[PDB]
DNA sequence: TTTTTTTTTTTTGAGCGACTGCACTACAACGTTGTAGTGCAGTCGCTCTTTTTT
């Protein structure tokens, strides 16, 4: 390999950058982003600038791409302004500097770039995979809108269950018995599937034929199981092997158990005396007969129907999966790239990779440790030796720890093998000298130390800056690296973890206790810092050490929390509790349920308030009146008013925040809440919520939001984050109590060293488990270099000869089969003295070991310290005056129009047929029957509402007799909409009794009573129409539902005016009609051109009375003056 | 936050019938709260799951074995309650529940086959006892002249073995000399032998004091994680409890495993009872738990045969 | 077409591998007996990761 240079590195053709762990990646990165955008370089650059959107930057997790993002930007800010001021204080931004002849084009490529950067080509492997899949959706055959489905369990099982119905339901006994013995139901196989199921499907090593059914293989195996069979009977009754000292003579009865075997053929496990009969044993313990060869044959492999089962599963439920979604139209996570790998593996889709070289002629590809298969094979469509293109992947083999989750190093070892250049980082930036000098020594005992020939390991270099990094203690310097050795011969699992979880608790307490003192401290030269709580972290591998760390260190009194916790809050006692109190709001009545709920730990009540609760029935009488207020609040405010007025009345917030250990609780009931209040919006029923949380309770299933946050961030605690979650990340003090725990791969699942494909061996073969375990062994040291280079100043280690046999002293130990054995015995097996003495040989001054010592003292020592007073801002005055837009309802013989259903959509619809028709023209029935079509009403009312309709409109409704078919297209107006102001506070007394002075109709009508309203008022008028130089308001009302007779009279269309209150209506459109004649015409009279207020009943029109039906009413020209002036001021 | 245990004021009723002793036995921090107090905690049912059951286990494979024991220790037909039990769909579909009937048939027929070994037609009887002036009136069903005969499809625990000791010393204090046995699975018996009426009396009178001083604090008597360190820290053979510091770890790590269960099975601390009481499981409520097991549950391993 | 009641929970780990005790024969030491090696059965530790992409 070859030393990195960021600006002596060749765009052109393929180059692989391994970054180390702990360097400059994110730096590197935008400094090959600014080089990208300038053009820099010379020989080795690029041959021409690019844009802002034709450089793609590829990274997995979001976080990291927005970190980038952010990170770039804030290079290119300080790029322009070293650039526009030509100085900088960065040496590398000085060489870049000097790289450039020409200084005013490149701050105004800077700026473009800088305004550019919203459009910038930063995403990530699946959201590119969509983009590509959406932009060129012709040459994919892709939809242009779907939806993503996050979770695919549901699908999947589905898919599972109809597998195991329409493939093991028609079975016979024979062959059920062996599937029963295989699995017990589908989710046991797809617990075996799941991880095969998911991302790319592995091939299987020599599979069954199509042709072959399970009644087939049973068939063949009890056929072969009866030749066996027929060998015994045949050659029964004869013993011509000799006796041996090991043979003993009851190997007859052992027959005699043979000659119980042989009864049917419905069995499908053979007797273990078949064992006895084996050539290769009786020999070690003479046989002649192939009797014993065709036994030995018989028990060379495994009798099982699994792998036919499994490869037909693998064959029917990804189809089904993949056919489901594409019945429903969703998509998945892996079903962008394997869209993309069907697009690009066609004859005109590598076009589509031309037009992708088209979109963007580079490629940057950060973490390619975390690469699938399908992303290579696309990666190496797109752009394996095309010119003009560029291709950098920059990764790291030494991290690839994420082999559960899809990704694969044999293809980083595929790339590795088919590009020719190599780059690596020599510097490192994060870590102490003596911590890397210990990294150095410990992964270069021997060569090829994580065990493959594409994966090489070099001495990396520490920083310059950083050199005088020292963890101090009180007595003398720390060490960099402190092999914890436990004490004793051999040990199990769960005593070796708790033994080293004590001695972390005890190192812990010592660090914390001297740190408070200034004696344990860490030194950057002069300066000085010391040990906090947050700066130790404690790297586990699973959740059940996690939890027992996490106990081990609240037993000392020592608060830590949990970075890996990927627990769902509706999983806790805290949703229960929520359940409980929203089943009391609701139901109040019964009291069971508020009982329930009152005792809970978020109430916080003791036993003798109950009691007294219970007893006292006024105190319950107001325990149910303030929770009938509460589900009052919850009705009308929502959710979070509810309860945030029970949080504020019962002040249970200010109890659990004095309780220690409840704000945790706290943080839970609050996101809670808000996850309530999130799914509360969108249903409008009260009890759907309660469901909805009760199905959330019922469902433990994880997403993104419904997972636990932390606690406090102010208080310094011990941070707990397995090894997974530590990648990328910094830690001050580090320790790794279970790093010797290794765990043996079971299943045959590996990778060809020849053609790097996945081979998945369903028998039981050695050699596929010893391909499995050398790669489980290859990630186990992954994980232990990712686990060691996340410590700055000191990591401590736990050793312990751990046996992973069952056997207590065997004179060998299981080290070896570990991955810090490896390193530290030289890949030999050894003991506890050899263990011990690989440790001490090993010693440098940054390379100490001691011995676990149990022991405790004290847990800890608060140092409280009084808090400082404080208090609450108060509004002094009202936040906004009654100001609203309002309108006026905010201030509030078989066939006959008579029989019309009375509603306010037929009211409507008859207002929009009145609207819509035209006076002047004559009413065509066909329209009507058009319009009864649009509208949905019966056909056989058409005739009559035509003929209705010309009846209405035959009738004249004025002083003189003016018909509508007179009123010409520029005189109507349909449907006026005004905006009316007022700036006094409108007081109701004040403006009945100025309505009652002059209205005919307020004899009786006691006053509406409403608020005061200062601001808009909105109106639409129905019709305005002139005639004769005189203008005429018209409006419409159509409910009439309680007159089918001709009682419709003036007295009774006046009552319903005063019933109804449409004066106040009509007098504020009178008011709109003066002032817009008075705002549009000039020199305006309101005696002179008004000519009064028409209201039509439509149910009440007939023929033979013109006055029934119309309502003419005009002011007493005093009112509205009066109240113009009332209205303006 | 105060703690939710206060001493609240009790008197004790005359008439006290056995079944609120039974009630209060089989849970005691249960029976503290839904009687006392009247606060039970009432859990939505589960939901309808999208599928058919494949494979038993839970309840309904609890209730299926429950009605196959009390169908062959009549000697009756299973081939009938195979037939309803198919008709209802409880079973799953074709020779997968054939295969979970034979073997539940074969493993109802080994208990039975120890069950009716020494079973006798036994009528229920009626207790009326009165001890220190307080009266216990009751039924017992199933009464033989041999003893007390229960069978129940469970595995070995002490919440059984209270209730079969509190039906012994019930029996045994109005008559009734014999042994009391109870059969669960996997070779699981709990036999008392037959004793006294002086120290039946005594022992409910133990019970009776227990009864009322869980009515006014909260009885922290573990039953399963409380036996689990008693029998870790009893010794049979010499009638007397070890001090030594290996039986001292071995009962903490028994009581931690009984405590809070594994990923597959539900531990004791895994309740809604005990959760309301403490959130975390502190070494002085433990030792309190330990002395309660020690004052109350050692008659049950001290006449376990 | 009217209308009645009712408050009790339960259950849930098994395969892999070792420790120890009893029986069974092979073979050498002193026909018979003691020691050694192997087979079967009752009893008991132990343990079952990691995660996110619009």
């Amino acid at each position: 390999a070859e030393t990195l240079d960021p600006l002596r590195l060749p765009l052109q053709g393929e180059r692989l950058i391994e970054a180390s762990a702990g360097t400059g990646k994110t730096f590197t990165i935008a400094a090959l982003y600014l080089r990208l955008l300038l053009g820099l370089g010379g020989s080795a650059a690029f041959p021409r600038p690019l844009t802002v959107e034709e450089l793609l930057v590829v990274t997995f997790t979001e976080a990291a791409t927005a970190e980038l993002r952010g990170r770039i930007r804030s290079n290119i800010h300080e790029l322009r302004i070293a650039c526009l001021r030509e100085t900088t204080d960065n040496p590398l931004y000085e060489r870049l500097l000097e790289e450039i002849d020409d200084k005013a084009q490149a701050a105004q490529w800077l700026l473009l770039a800088e305004r550019q950067m919203d459009e910038a080509a930063v995403f990530t492997i699946h959201g590119f995979c969509q983009r590509m899949l959406n932009l060129n959706a012709f040459e994919s055959g892709m939809l242009f809108e779907q939806q993503l489905i996050e979770d695919e369990s549901l699908l999947r099982y589905q898919a599972c269950a109809d597998f195991w119905r329409r493939h093991c339901y028609p079975l016979p006994r024979e062959i059920a018995q062996v599937v029963f013995e295989t699995w017990k139901g589908p989710q046991a196989l797809l617990r075996d599937i799941n991880r095969y199921l998911q991302g790319e499907a592995p091939v299987i090593k020599a599979p069954p034929p199509d042709d072959e059914t399970l009644a087939s293989r049973h068939a063949q195996i009890v056929a072969r199981i009866d030749t066996v069979k027929q060998q015994w009977r045949d050659a029964v009754g004869e013993l011509d092997a000799l006796i041996e000292s090991s043979g003993i003579d009851r190997r007859k009865f052992n027959r005699s158990n043979q000659a119980k075997w042989i009864d049917k053929i419905s069995a499908w496990a053979e007797e273990e005396t078949n064992s006895y009969q084996l050539p290769e044993s009786l020999e070690k313990f003479t046989p002649r007969h192939p009797l014993f060869e065709a036994i030995d044959q018989l028990l060379a492999e495994p009798l099982s129907i699994r792998d036919l089962v499994i490869t037909r599963a693998l064959a029917e439920i990804r189809e089904t999966v993949a056919r489901e979604k594409r019945r429903r139209g969703e998509l998945g996570f892996d079903d962008m790239l394997s869209r993309l790998d069907s697009a690009l593996r066609s004859e005109s889709g590598e076009v589509l990779a031309a037009a992708i070289r088209t979109r963007f002629p580079v490629a940057m590809i950060d973490e390619f440790q975390d690469t699938d298969p399908q992303q290579y094979r696309i990666f190496r469509r797109i752009w394996h030796h095309q010119p003009e293109t560029a291709l950098l992947l920059i990764g790291d083999p030494k991290q690839a720890i994420y082999a559960f989750r899809g990704a694969d190093i044999f293809t980083y070892m595929k790339a590795r093998s088919e590009v020719h250049a190599h780059y690596t980082l020599d510097t490192n930036w994060r870590s102490a000298p003596g911590m890397v000098n210990s990294v150095n020594k410990l992964f270069s005992q021997t060569d090829d130390a994580f065990m493959f020939r594409e994966i090489p390991f070099i001495p990396v270099k520490s920083a310059g800056k950083n050199q005088a990094l020292r963890f101090v203690f009180k007595g003398e310097t720390q060490p960099a690296m402190k092999m914890w050795l436990m004490e004793g011969e051999s040990c199990g699992v769960g005593d070796y973890q708790s033994t080293m979880a004590q001695v972390c608790a005890a190192q812990i307490r010592d660090w914390l206790q001297a740190g408070q003192r200034g004696e344990a401290l860490l030194m950057n030269g002069d300066d000085a810092r010391p040990v906090r709580a947050s700066d130790i972290s404690v790297l586990v591998r699973s959740r059940q050490e996690a939890a027992q760390v996490r106990d081990a260190l609240t037993l000392l009194e020592i608060p830590s929390v949990y970075l890996s916790n990927r627990d769902s809050v509706f999983e806790t006692l805290e949703a229960q509790e929520m359940l409980w109190l929203l089943q009391a709001v609701m139901t109040p009545e019964r009291e069971n349920t508020l009982r329930s709920a009152l005792a809970t730990s978020m109430m916080g009540l003791n036993a003798l308030d109950i009691e007294t609760l219970n007893n006292d029935e006024h105190a319950w009488d107001v325990v149910v009146e303030e929770f009938d207020g509460y589900r009052q609040i919850w009705r009308k405010r929502g959710v979070m008013p509810m309860l945030r007025a029970l949080m504020s009345a019962r002040n249970i917030a200010e109890n659990l925040l004095a309780t220690a250990g409840g704000e945790r609780r706290l943080t839970d009931i609050l996101h809670i809440s808000e996850l309530l209040q999130e799914a509360g919006t969108q249903l409008e029923s009260e009890h759907a919520l309660v469901r909805w949380l009760s199905q959330h309770i019922l469902e433990p299933d994880s997403n993104a939001s419904s997972q636990q946050m932390r606690l406090e961030s102010d208080k310094h605690l011990v941070q707990i984050v397995t090894i997974h979650k530590s990648k990328g990340l910094e830690y001050p003090l580090v320790w790794l109590p279970f790093i010797t725990n290794f765990r043996v791969q079971e299943q045959a699942f590996y990778h060809d060293r020849h053609s790097f494909e996945a081979v998945l061996d369903l028998n039981a073969a050695p050699e596929s488990v010893d391909l499995a375990e050398a790669e489980r062994l290859a990630e186990d040291l992954r994980l232990l270099y990712v686990a060691l280079t996340r410590s700055v100043w000191h990591c401590s280690l736990g050793v312990a000869p751990l046996v992973r046999r069952r056997g207590d002293k065997k004179g060998d130990t299981d080290v070896h089969q570990s991955a810090l054995g490896r390193l530290l015995q030289k890949g030999e097996p050894q003991d506890a003295a050899g263990l011990r003495t690989c440790i001490e040989a090993l010693c440098d001054d940054d390379i100490a070991w001691q011995t676990a010592q149990t022991g405790d003292n004290q847990p800890w020592q608060v140092n409280d310290v009084s808090t400082a007073e404080l208090n609450a801002k108060t509004l002094q005055r009202l936040p906004g005056d009654n100001w609203r837009v309002t309108s006026y309802s905010g201030l509030q013989p078989t066939l006959t129009p008579h029989q019309f259903p009375r509603g306010a959509s037929p009211g409507t619809f008859l207002h929009s047929l009145f609207e819509d028709l035209d006076f002047t023209q004559p009413v065509d029935p066909n329209w009507v029957r058009e319009k009864l079509e649009l509208g949905g009403f019966e056909s056989q009312w058409e005739p009559v509402l035509t003929e209705w309709i010309t009846a209405v409109l035959q009738a004249p409704l004025n002083e003189t007799g003016v018909s509508l078919s007179q009123l010409s297209a520029r005189n109507k107006q349909v449907e006026m909409e005004f905006y009316l102001p007022i700036s006094e506070p409108l007081i109701a007394s004040q403006l009945d009794t100025l309505i009652r002075q002059f209205d005919p109709l307020s004899a009786g009508c006691p006053p509406l009573e409403f608020m005061q309203v200062r601001g808009m008022l909105k109106g639409f008028i129905d019709l305005v129409f002139r005639h004769e130089g005189r203008y005429y308001l018209l409006a419409y009302k159509s409910n009439w539902l309680g007159e089918d007779s001709s009682a419709y009279t003036q007295q009774a269309m006046a009552a319903a005016m005063q019933a109804h209150r449409y004066d106040l209506q009509y007098q504020l459109y009178t008011l709109a009609l003066h002032r817009y004649l008075r705002h549009r015409i000039a020199d305006y009279d309101y005696e002179h051109h008004f000519g009064g207020v028409i209201y039509l009943f439509l149910r009440g029109v007939d023929k033979e009375h013109p006055q029934q039906g119309i309502y003419t009413t005009r002011p007493n020209a005093g009112l509205i003056a009066l109240m113009d002036e009332m209205f303006a001021g | 936050h105060s703690e939710f245990v206060q001493p609240l004021p009790f008197t004790l009723p005359e008439t006290v019938p056995l079944e609120t002793l039974q009630r209060f036995w089989a849970h005691p921090v249960r029976a503290f709260f839904q009687m006392r107090l009247q606060v039970n905690f009432r859990t939505e049912d589960s939901e309808i799951p999208d599928t058919e059951p494949f494979i038993l286990e839970g309840l309904s494979r609890y209730q299926i074995n429950q009605q196959l024991l009390n169908a062959l220790v009549e000697q009756d037909d299973a081939e009938r309650l195979f037939r309803r039990f198919r008709a209802a769909g409880d079973l799953p579909y074709g020779a997968f529940g054939e295969i979970f009937w034979e073997t539940q048939c074969q493993e109802m027929q080994q208990l039975a086959d120890r069950v009716i070994a020494c079973r006798q037609p036994g009528q229920s009887m009626e207790i009326d006892l009165a001890c220190n002036g307080v009266q216990i009136t009751g039924w017992l069903p199933q009464v033989q002249p041999d003893g007390l005969l229960r069978w129940r499809p469970s595995l070995l625990s002490v919440a059984q073995g209270m209730q079969l000791w509190l039906e012994h010393l019930v029996y045994c204090a109005s008559g009734g000399n014999g042994e009391s046995r109870l059969f669960l699975r996997k070779d699981g018996e709990w036999r008392f032998p037959p004793l006294a009426a002086e120290q039946a009396l005594h022992y409910l009178s133990q019970l009776i004091e227990g009864y009322r001083e869980g009515m006014s604090a909260p009885l922290l008597v573990l039953p399963e994680s409380g036996g689990a360190w008693l029998k870790t820290c009893y010794d049979a053979q010499n009638d007397a409890m070890l001090d030594d510091d290996s039986t001292l770890q071995k009962a903490r790590t028994k009581f931690l495993q009984a405590y809070e269960g594994n990923m597959m099975v539900r531990g004791e601390g895994d309740d809604i009872w005990y959760q309301r009481l403490w959130r975390q499981l502190t070494p002085e409520t433990m030792e309190a738990i330990v002395e309660q097991s020690q004052r109350f549950l050692l008659p049950l391993f001290r006449f376990n045969q």
